[PDB]
RNA sequence: AUAUACCGCCAUCUUCAGCAAACCCUGAUGAAGGCUACAAAGUAAGCGCAAGUACCCACGUAAAGACGUUAGGUCAAGGUGUAGCCC
């Protein structure tokens, strides 16, 4: 019956069945627009209607109703099927994504520059990296179990400026956008020694996470928790060691890392504070002293106390490694360039 | 929950025309009728025939101007003249619009034994009354 | 690996520009194979060429 | 443009007191206005101790010497901002002085927000007002506390948005985030009037000096 | 894109650091005035504490 | 056959008033939370309520009644995905 036929919109709605009790709580099909390749006036009889599917005027004479020969129509249908299958194949094929820390992990994956700001502000210089994606659920009074995405992202320009943010959203892409847009308004600035590492060893505890970061020479690489490697590449740090003890909570790790890297005393700050030259003694440069920083104000004439024995609170891991008693089958392994 | 001819709310990305935006209870209150004929007046006849003709005309025009109708047709009946006022899109070529206008007029006239006119009003894109 | 995927790259002792990429510019030590991903064969050829 | 900016914007930055704000007040004037009276010793805030001279019978006395120095700095900053044509916004939730502060703002040509500070006025400004709105270049708190003896949320929001804040901090206030704290009495009408008059005079002097310097430069 | 971390440094330090990094293309209007005539204390957020042991407020009664 | 794949039309709370995208803030940047009018962080487009409309008024009754709950009802209105029969 002609009168019982419906439209493509309604048919696809019913067939796909997106809305429904199943989709209510998750208790596949692809919408193909069948009108894409069709041409007005093209039917299985191969009629050539002047002005609809063929040129109206041919060499100055009004064309007339004609019909393609059977072989010509077969050729046309073959070409149509060829186009259909080419389109389907190009739809099915997918581009290989560049994985982050693992093939199926959102962590470490780039998100691109933060969205441009209103007042002529652009962050093309910044890169964004996902540090975590969670599916947090909250039981609501009416809508049973409610699914949401909490994303942690870190943005940075590779020149010290780096920040991080948490985005909440029902949709993963909205979460990404929220997080990476909020990050750029919460940028730290990290002082890098010689633009490749940190100014001194940093041992800190944020909540139950301990981060022990060691300043390292050029070319040492980033031997850090993978998330710390990502955040350091964003900040602009090339060379550093880092051990994460205690809880490895990603958010506490990120926040404590940023706190430590933001609360570090540069050599100029130390020289100004203690009114003395700060002298670097590199084993590669022999006994040559290298004044890295000098006080802006007057320099103390007092040579500072020479404490015979320091009172520093040493770390057993550092002491054991120095003494060579730490024989771990997992330390100093060979790993890809970081 | 009433579902009849209502475009349910969404995230605000769904464009809807004036007709779609209005539920059934707004007929004669905020929206008119898409087919005007004397079949449904008191003491008049052939309401069923007029309804069947209207349904067929709507399907035929939808299939004859595919992807061109920017809004529902308006079927007016005056005497035996049938006028189809159709809002369409400025995508198809005018040659094809004219070909199809002549074609539809002639075919419908011969099919329903009555003079049929087809008035096309073209718009750049579907007119959006609101975003649901 | 990086060397085997590009047949134009030749590990020859006169190709110092390529050989430098596998020596740390700051310490002068040839990177071990896992560092760059070069197979054992190409790493041995690189080490011989660098020497 | 280059020379104009060099001689207009950067010229006053070469002088310790370009606008001569020190003449606008003296320690005696502050004393007469009772700028030196704080709250009881029990209401004292830990960060206001450095500015408290002592405690006279459980009543704190604000060191008017430190007040004079801080007020010099705050008035100089305000004068320079007004000279540079920045937006100066006066914030105060003391309903006893809302009308006075609004009138002072209108007279001096600057802005005032003495009403309930809706959330996001500064942090959500682009959405609330418009994407091209211009936020205040300086915020002057005549009362850094809200009406429940908590710091005005505008203090935190101004610190967030990097808007320098001048602020009169009483002995029960928190000057940690106020860029230019002026330890003083923010509850006496005399003290509040003196603060309003000082800021009004400094801003008017700065604006008129800006006009005078512009005329001097453009006439030559 | 001024940093909104009012607990990390002062507005002056954050503005200066962002300008150095290049995040802020132009110095804000107040930066020159601040740098010329800074306050007696850099406004860095400090969390207040309550004295617990033998520590007492250094305020001395005016006699 | 499958309403436990659906469109379509609906029951139900609803004889409710809330659902809310996009932002901002708080919680040490955890799940999460966001109000005090002598106001103390919320602003909110949109939907709903309301308003407007029909009947006899501006009352009343209709109509309307969102987001969601019951894999609520209907494959037997029709269409339709999947599966199944074709002497
Ligand atoms: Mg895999
Ligand atoms: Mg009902
Ligand atoms: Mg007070
Ligand atoms: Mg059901
Ligand atoms: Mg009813
Ligand atoms: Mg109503
Ligand atoms: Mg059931
Ligand atoms: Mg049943
Ligand atoms: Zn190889």
């Amino acid at each position: 019956s002609f009168f019982t036929k419906l439209t493509a919109d309604e048919l696809w709605k019913g067939a796909l069945a997106e809305t429904g009790a199943g989709a209510k709580k998750g208790r596949k099909k692809k919408r193909k627009d069948l009108n894409r390749g069709q041409i007005i006036g093209e039917g299985r009889y191969g009629f050539l209607w002047p002005g609809l599917n063929v040129p109206l005027m041919k060499n100055g004479a009004v064309q007339t109703i004609a019909q393609r020969s059977k072989e010509e129509q077969e050729k046309v249908e073959a070409d149509m099927i060829q186009q259909r299958e080419e389109w389907d194949r190009k739809k099915k094929m997918k581009v290989k994504r560049e994985r982050g820390w693992s093939g199926n992990s959102w962590g470490g994956i780039s998100l691109g520059p933060p969205d441009p700001g209103p007042c002529g502000e652009t962050y093309e210089d910044f890169d964004t990296r996902i540090l975590e994606v969670r599916n947090v659920f909250t039981m609501t009074a009416k809508e049973g179990r409610k699914k949401s995405i909490r994303v942690l992202v870190a943005v940075g320009n590779g020149k010290g400026a780096a920040g991080f943010s948490i985005g909440k959203a029902t949709d993963r892409m909205d979460a990404f956008r929220k997080a990476k847009n909020r990050a750029v308004h919460h940028l730290h600035y990290i002082e890098r020694y010689e633009d490749h590492t940190i100014f001194h060893d940093i041992s800190l505890r944020f909540k139950r996470t301990h981060i022990k970061m060691k300043k390292q020479p050029k070319g040492y690489g980033l031997r850090c928790h993978r998330a710390i490697i990502t955040i350091c590449r964003l900040i602009g740090i090339k060379d550093m060691y880092a051990k994460v003890s205690g809880s490895i909570n990603m958010l506490s790790l990120t926040q404590g890392l940023f706190r430590g890297l933001s609360r570090q005393e540069t050599h100029q700050q130390l020289a100004d504070k203690k009114g003395l030259h700060v002298v670097e003694i590199r084993e590669e440069c022999g006994p040559l002293p290298i004044v890295v920083a000098s006080p802006r104000g007057p320099l103390r004439k007092d040579p500072e106390p020479e404490d015979e024995v320091p009172d520093v609170k040493l770390d057993w891991e550092d002491v054991k490694t120095a003494q060579g008693m730490k024989r771990s089958v997992w330390s100093n392994l060979k790993r890809a360039a970081t | 929950k009433n579902r009849a001819a209502r475009v349910r709310v969404s995230k605000g990305d769904k464009p809807v025309t004036y007709e779609e935006a209005h539920a059934p209870h707004y007929i004669a209150h905020r929206k008119g009728w898409l087919s005007l004929h004397t079949g449904n007046l008191d003491g008049e006849d052939h309401a069923a025939e007029r309804t069947v003709e209207d349904v067929f005309l709507r399907k035929f025009m939808w299939g004859t101007f595919p992807g061109c109708l920017a809004d529902q047709l308006v079927l007016k009946r005056r005497g035996n003249q049938l006028e189809i006022c159709a809002v369409v899109l400025r995508q198809l070529s005018p040659h094809k619009y004219y070909f199809l206008v002549g074609y539809s007029e002639t075919l419908l006239s011969y099919f329903y034994k009555c003079p049929v006119r087809l008035h096309l009003q073209t718009v750049p894109s579907k007119v959006v009354y609101k975003y649901l | 690996c990086p060397i085997c995927r590009d047949h134009k790259l030749h590990v020859d002792f006169r190709n110092v520009k390529l050989l430098e990429q596998f020596v740390c510019a700051h310490t002068g030590i040839i990177f071990y194979a896992p560092y760059t991903g070069v197979c054992v064969k190409q790493h041995k050829r690189l080490t011989q060429a660098i020497q | 443009s280059t020379d104009f900016n060099d001689k207009i914007l950067n010229e006053p930055l070469k002088h310790s007191d370009f606008f001569n704000v020190k003449e606008l007040f003296s320690v005696r004037s502050l004393f007469d206005a009772r700028v030196h009276l704080g709250h009881k010793a029990g209401c004292r805030h830990r960060f206001m101790e450095p500015y408290i001279f002592g405690s006279r019978l459980d009543h704190d006395i604000i060191d008017l010497e430190q007040t004079a120095t801080h007020l010099q700095l705050a008035l100089n900053f305000t004068a320079h901002m007004a000279y540079r044509k920045g937006i100066i916004l006066f914030i105060s939730r003391n309903r006893q002085f809302s009308y006075l502060i609004e009138n002072m703002a209108r007279d001096c040509g600057e802005y005032a927000h003495t009403r309930y500070f809706r959330g996001g006025m500064l942090t959500n400004a682009r959405l609330l007002f418009g994407p091209t709105v211009r936020l205040p270049d300086l915020i002057i708190f005549l009362h850094t506390l809200n009406n429940i003896f908590e710091p005005h949320v505008a203090v935190r929001d101004a610190a967030k948005m990097n808007i320098p804040t001048v602020g009169i901090v009483d002995t029960n206030c928190n000057p940690c985030l106020i860029t230019y704290p002026v330890p003083g009495n923010d509850d006496s009408p005399l003290a509040v009037h003196l603060y309003c008059r000082l800021f009004q005079t400094a801003i008017t002097r700065a604006k008129e000096k800006r006009q005078q310097v512009e005329a001097l430069y453009r006439l030559q | 894109a001024g940093s909104r971390l009012e607990t990390v440094g002062s507005i002056f330090s954050r503005t200066r650091d962002l300008v150095r990094a290049g995040v802020l293309k132009e110095k804000p209007l107040w930066f020159d005035v601040y740098d010329a005539f800074p306050p007696l204390r850099e406004p860095v957020f400090q969390r207040p504490r309550v004295r617990y042991g033998k520590a007492k407020a250094p305020i001395q009664d005016i006699w």
